[PDB]
This record gives structure tokens, sequence and C-alpha cells, in this order.
């Protein structure tokens, strides 16, 4: 489970259709397309909010480390959330990806590549004043049965999409070396890394839709309508 | 056969095509005698009907017309957006002769 | 034709529409001979049912039943909300004539 | 009409409720000859049919019996979870009569 | 039988496959009379239908017409991709006699 | 009424039971003439089919043939694990009888 405090509650989540990156209203929203970048998002921080810019939303690896880190940005709310999340191929460790090059190494988050969709929510927690209310709320539009066996996709997938610049000594090196965009090691380089960055994101958007869709399935008697 | 719906709406007399590029806002369904029909809006004001079957159909749109409630329905639970629609328009509300979506 | 669901349901004798606003709380479908019904409740203890198809059924209506039946079911399994309600209240409990859903 | 699986169940001889409350744990489809019919089981143990349709059922049952097939397996799909069960003792497995789900 | 859709698609005259990989870009539906088809298209600027029913289409035919229309459409909503597509280039569009997803 | 896919696939000459627990990886449909079907494939090399209705089929069996295509297109769908198949194997690719899913 990887953990996240937010001050965006519960029926929000709901109506965007997860917890979204900085500047992305619905999940699925294509209109409105947004940038992606692991670098930038890993270096940019935010005030009201926890990592959320450049195409990512961040998590953390443990409630109370979620809870510290709410505890600093979200300091004046009388109530905010630390929603619980389960990992899957979205989710990138932004320590192994980046490496040595990863901007804030100590805090060891977890990032999801086009925000997290609601049906990947567990539940959540709501915080009163700084504290955390102990009770767990449950979703009960979380997916079972799918999540139940995924996990965070391994740094090898995430390599080409590190969005690091295309003069940053990072792409002539192991490991980055081997996986470096297009004109990366010229725009090029970085319009590459937000091409392939989408295609990850729509592949694994479609692989929500086949879960949530699917329940509005409804099968027909061929021979009766035949 | 036609390769798009403005082409095929074009074959028939008494159409037009409508630009939605928009998901349904409200879907109503019926089961009373004589009004089994489907009937749709969107935010913009338009509303239009799936027809009730009756003698402007010929046996083989029996069907269809069974097959486009289905997909209504779902691509409203989906808020799937709806590109065009083509519509006769010699009835009220402007009924559905075919629907495209695209993404 | 009707345009709104109360519009439609203003057409027949013995009707009522009752706005839910809310989803479903209950959902029992039954295949016991001669009771091949399926009955919804909602929190504010109103219960409603879709009839045994009958003689008060013509023969256009048959397909409608079967499809509403699919449509409470679909609603029921991902808590989709029901706006209104479009009941005939000479039966106990209401049978239902038609429904909408918003947004 | 009946206004909930209890009223219903009661009007039939050999039937008998089962409170369930849990999700099904198996789901078993079978298309041989003479064994068209759907098992589910409980992780407490119990097991259910849904019948090869025969002469106990009557035409309107046909129907039903379809339907309650396509119920158990969206069911299990989307992991809901079964309130009570209405079912024919006399059968072994026990035979689905009408199901029951809340929330 | 075949164990793949180049060897089906082999066994008939006026075949050819196309290897697509790719979601469907764009979902077309008409129950307008004799045009009751649906068109399909990719962002690679093939276009391809599924053909009205008439007599090329032999009797079993028919059942699978229907079901490859409800599959095309779950398909696009779902936006799966779609491997390979088995069609007869003797139409235009070329029409749909078989569909292969992976993954 | 046999009450596990072992204890039915047993009751029949030239089956055989698989342990699959995995999901489909292809899915391959069809409606051309005489070849109206559907091929699924595991990771593990297996492939199986359902078969063309045929004269080895009884009339109950109709339908079921069409209910099984419906449960293959949508555990593909929704990558849901088979546990076990109950399949003829004097027939190439083997086909299917009885599927099995468990969570
Ligand atoms: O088919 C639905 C559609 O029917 C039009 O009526 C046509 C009819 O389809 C055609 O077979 C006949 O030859 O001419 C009619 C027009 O005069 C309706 O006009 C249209 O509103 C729909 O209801
Ligand atoms: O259509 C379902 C509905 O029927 C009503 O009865 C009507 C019937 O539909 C109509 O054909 C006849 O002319 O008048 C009947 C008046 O009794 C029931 O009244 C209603 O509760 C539903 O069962
Ligand atoms: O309807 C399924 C149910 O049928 C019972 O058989 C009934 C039969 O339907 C009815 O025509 C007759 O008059 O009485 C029989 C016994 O009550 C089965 O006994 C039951 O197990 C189910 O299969
Ligand atoms: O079945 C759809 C398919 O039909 C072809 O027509 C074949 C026909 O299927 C066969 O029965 C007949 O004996 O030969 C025809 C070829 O001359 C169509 O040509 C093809 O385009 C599809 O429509
Ligand atoms: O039911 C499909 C199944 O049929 C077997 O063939 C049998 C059939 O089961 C029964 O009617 C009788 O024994 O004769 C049929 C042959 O005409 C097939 O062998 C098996 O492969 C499946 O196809």
């Amino acid at each position: 489970r990887l953990y996240r405090a937010d001050s965006r509650p519960p029926d929000e989540i709901k109506r965007s259709g997860g917890l979204m990156p900085r500047g992305h209203n619905e999940y699925f929203d294509r209109g409105t397309q947004m940038n992606i970048n692991l670098y930038d998002h890993a270096r940019g921080t935010q005030t009201g909010f926890v990592r959320y810019d450049d195409g990512y939303v961040s998590t953390k690896l443990s409630l109370r480390s979620a809870h510290l880190a709410g505890q600093s940005i979200l300091s004046g709310y009388s109530t905010y959330y630390i929603y619980v999340i389960a990992t899957a191929p979205n989710m990138f460790n932004v320590n192994d990806v980046l490496g040595v090059y990863s901007p804030h190494p100590y805090e060891q988050e977890v990032s999801a590549l086009g925000g997290i969709p609601y049906s990947q929510i567990y539940g959540w927690y709501r915080v009163n004043f700084g504290v955390i209310d102990e009770r767990l709320h449950r979703n009960r539009e979380y997916r079972d049965r799918y999540y139940r066996n995924l996990n965070i996709a391994p740094a090898e997938d995430g390599y080409r999409l590190a969005g690091f610049p295309p003069d940053h000594q990072a792409w002539r090196e192991e490991p980055w070396i081997h996986h470096a965009p297009q004109g990366c090691g010229g725009d090029t380089c970085n319009e590459e890394t937000q091409n392939l960055s989408t295609i990850y994101l729509r592949e694994y958007q479609s692989k929500v839709k086949r879960q949530i869709f699917s329940d509005y399935q409804s099968e027909v008697d061929i021979y009766n309508r035949i | 056969a036609p390769q798009t719906i403005t082409e095929l709406c074009s074959e028939y007399r008494n159409t037009q095509i409508y630009t939605i590029n928009d998901k349904i806002l409200s879907y109503t369904e019926s089961m009373a005698g004589k009004r089994e029909m489907v009937i749709i809006t969107f935010k913009s004001g338009e509303t239009f009907q799936v027809e009730v079957p009756g003698s402007q159909h010929i046996d083989s749109q029996k069907k269809a017309i069974e097959r486009m409630k289905d997909t209504l329905r779902i691509t409203y639970l989906t808020e799937t957006k709806i590109d065009k629609l083509c519509v006769w328009n010699n009835k009220t509300p402007n009924s559905i002769a075919a629907i495209s979506m695209k993404n």
C-alpha cells in the first residue's frame, strides 16, 4: 500500500475519477493533455499540495511518512485525508528510475504516471487538526480481484521515461544509455519523452476501462433478437 | 457502402447531421404501452429519441432499433463522448438514425 | 412524442412520478413459477416492482419489460443514481413504467 | 405482489431462505448436453445450482432461468455481496428460486 | 478447425490479413433502413465495415454478425487493441470476417 | 446434479480436465461462413475452441454455446483467471464443455 496526504476530499476525488496531477480535471480527459516528465516532477515542490506536478502524483511508502509530509505542507487545515493506495504498474519508485540524480532521495517517493484512478484507492483516514482518526474508511469501488496481485512497475520500464534533458550526462551512462529516447544523449528528446509517457499512460488507462466499463456490458439473447 | 456517418446520412430524405461532441446529460427509458422508447438529452438543450417500432420500419431495422438502445445506455453510463448524430428531423424530438464516436 | 419522463408519465391513468435522486439499496430477482419479477427498494423504504408479464401487457411491451430488468440490474451493481420513476400506483408494490437518470 | 424475498419464498413448497451475506467463491458454467447449467459455491461450504431447463419449468420460467445465470456471472465478476437466496431444497445441490442483494 | 486467424482467413476466397495492432479510432453505428451496419476506422487511415445482412450470408452467419457488432462496440469503448483482422477485399470498405486481440 | 466441474466432466466420453489457473492470452472471433466460432489461447501454449453448432449438438445446447462465447469474451476483457476447463479432446483445437473460475 502507498499513502498520500491530500486536502482534496473523497467526493471530489470521486468526481475527478481519481487523484489527479496539477491541472488535470478528469482522469480520462484527453483534451487538456498534460505534460509528463519524471525528472521535472520529482524536483518541483508545491505549497498546499504534496508533489503532484508534471503528470505524476506522488505517494509515500508508509502512513507515518505520509503523515509527516502532510503536517509540514497541510499544517493549517482543520481537516485533510491520507489515501491508502494499491500498488500497480502505473507507479514508479523515483529513487530507482532517476538513480543518483534523484533530487530528494531521503523522501523515498513512489509516483503514479497520469494520476491514480479511483478504483485503485483502497480507502482513507481523515485527519482532524493534524491528528489522524485511526478509523480506515474503505472505498466501495476498489477492485480487489484486479489490484490484489499487482505491483509497482520495475525500474527497467521507467528508464526510458526518466525525462532527463538531452545533454544530461545520465543519457551517456548505464543504465539510461540503453533506454534513451530518440534524440537524447534539440527539443526532439523532450518531445519524445512526452510521446512515450503518453503512450504508457494510454495503455494503462485502457486496462482500467477494461475493468470499470465491463460492469456495464449487458449480454443479448441473439437467437431471440435474430 | 458509405464510409462515414455524413456520407451515410446523405442517402436519406429528412435527415440532418448534428455535431454534438459531448456526453449524454440524461437518459430516459420507458416500457409504458405504445411509448416503448428511449430519450436522451445534452447540456446544449438538444433532445433526441429512438422511436417506438412501427410501420415506418422495415423488418431489418427491428433488430437495429434494439442495438441502438443498447448502445445509448452503455454510452450514457460510461460518459463516452458522442461525435455526431444523423437524425430524421420530421419527428419531435428528432429521431436517431446513426451515431458516431471518436477517441 | 414526449420529451421528458414527466410528460410521458402524464399520458397514462393511474401513474405518479417519484423523485428518487439516489442509488438502489436492494435488488431482488425471482425465477419462481408465476412470479418471475424484479423488486428494488431504496433507503427511503420505497419499494417498486417490474411486473410479471401478463395480459395487461401488449406484445410490444414484452421486449421493453426485459430491457427494464437489464437496466435495473446494471444500475444496482454500479451504484448509478436514479433521478425519477414513473409508476403505476394501482399495484403493490407500485409498478415501474419509466426511469430516468442524470449527469 | 410480494415485497421481499422472504414473502416470495414463503409462497412455495420445499423452499428455504439462506442468509449468505458474502460474495461468490467459485462459478462453474457448462454447455455439455443435458448439463447446461450454472453452479456456484461460497466460502462457508454451500453449493447451489440453476437447473437445466425441464418439465418442471413453465414457459414463463425459460426466460427467467437465462436471466438468473446472467445475474450470477456478472455478480461473480464484480464480487458483489449476495444477501439472501430462496432455494428449493428437494434438489441436490439446492436449486435457486430467487436471489437478493443489498447496499 | 483452424487454430489461428491467419489459418482461418486462408480458407476463404478474396480475403486478406491486416496487422493493425491498434485501438479503434472511430465507431459508427446505423439503424437506417437497408444500412443497418457498423463502420470502424483506425488512425492508420483504414476503414472497415460489418456488412448489412444479405444473401451472401448463410443462415448460421446471422447470429455471428450480431455478435461481431457487440464485440466491436465494447472493444471501442474500452480502447482495447485489435491485433489482426481477416477481411474480404472485394467490398468497399473491406468487410470484416474475423478479429483477434491479445494481452 | 453434479456438484463440481470434475464430477460433471467425467460423465462424458472423450473429455479431459485442464487446470489453467491463468487469464486468456488471445481471443479470436469469427463470423465467416461455416466457421462461426471463438478460439482462445493461454500463455502456456494451449489453444481451445467453442465449436460451430452442428449435428453433434442437441437443441438445448444451441443457447449454451452462445452463453459460453459471451463468457469467454468478458473474461478475456476483464483479465479474469480461469481455474479449470473440461474439454472434449477428440477435436482440434480441443473443444470447451465447461469452465470454472474462483478467486
Ligand atoms: O425508418 C425510420 C424512419 O422512417 C421514415 O419513413 C420513411 C420510411 O422509412 C420509408 O420506408 C418510406 O418509404 O418512406 C418514409 C418517409 O415517407 C420516417 O420519415 C422517419 O421519421 C423515421 O421514422
Ligand atoms: O402496461 C402495464 C400496466 O397495465 C395497466 O393496465 C392497463 C393495460 O396496460 C391496458 O392495455 C388496458 O387497456 O388498461 C389496463 C387498465 O387496468 C395496469 O393498470 C398497470 O398497473 C400495469 O400493469
Ligand atoms: O419451477 C422449478 C421448481 O419446480 C418444482 O416442480 C413443481 C412444478 O414446477 C409444478 O408444475 C408442479 O405442479 O409441482 C412441482 C412440485 O412442486 C421442483 O420440485 C423444484 O425443485 C423446482 O425444480
Ligand atoms: O459471407 C460474407 C461474404 O460473402 C462473400 O460471398 C461469397 C459467399 O459467401 C458464398 O456463399 C458464395 O458461394 O460465393 C461468394 C463469392 O462469389 C462475399 O463476396 C464477401 O464479400 C462477403 O460478403
Ligand atoms: O456436444 C458436443 C460434443 O459432441 C460429441 O459428439 C456426440 C454428442 O455429444 C452426442 O449427441 C452423441 O454421443 O453423438 C455425437 C456425435 O454425433 C463430440 O464428439 C464432442 O467432440 C463434442 O462435439
